[PDB]
């Protein structure tokens, strides 16, 4: 705990990255979160809206 | 412009399936403009 600064610094940036990734993953109201899913069974008009 | 049945008059629009737009007319998925449709018996043949 002596390099506290420099810890935190590679501590948020691999945290913003593993945020950042996790967030590919959420919904966000869309019925999938992984893109292809969405074009797998889906009219092109209903896709582009989800 | 074309005839077909009384039922199939849903197939035409923009983005949607079947295969009067597969095999007979697509429409661009980003079209402008007015589908028109009614019956005619007159020209029922």
């Amino acid at each position: 705990s002596a390099l506290g600064k420099l810890q935190n610094v590679v501590n948020q940036n691999a945290q913003a990255l593993n945020t950042l990734v996790k967030q590919l993953s959420s919904n966000f109201g869309a019925i999938s979160s992984v893109l292809n899913d969405i074009l797998s069974r889906l009219d092109k008009v209903e896709a582009e809206v989800q | 412009s074309f005839v077909i049945r009384g039922d199939e008059v849903r197939q035409i629009a923009p983005g949607q399936t079947g295969k009067i737009a597969d095999y007979n007319y697509k429409l661009p998925d980003d079209f402008t403009g007015c589908v028109i449709a009614w019956n005619s018996n007159n020209l029922d043949n």
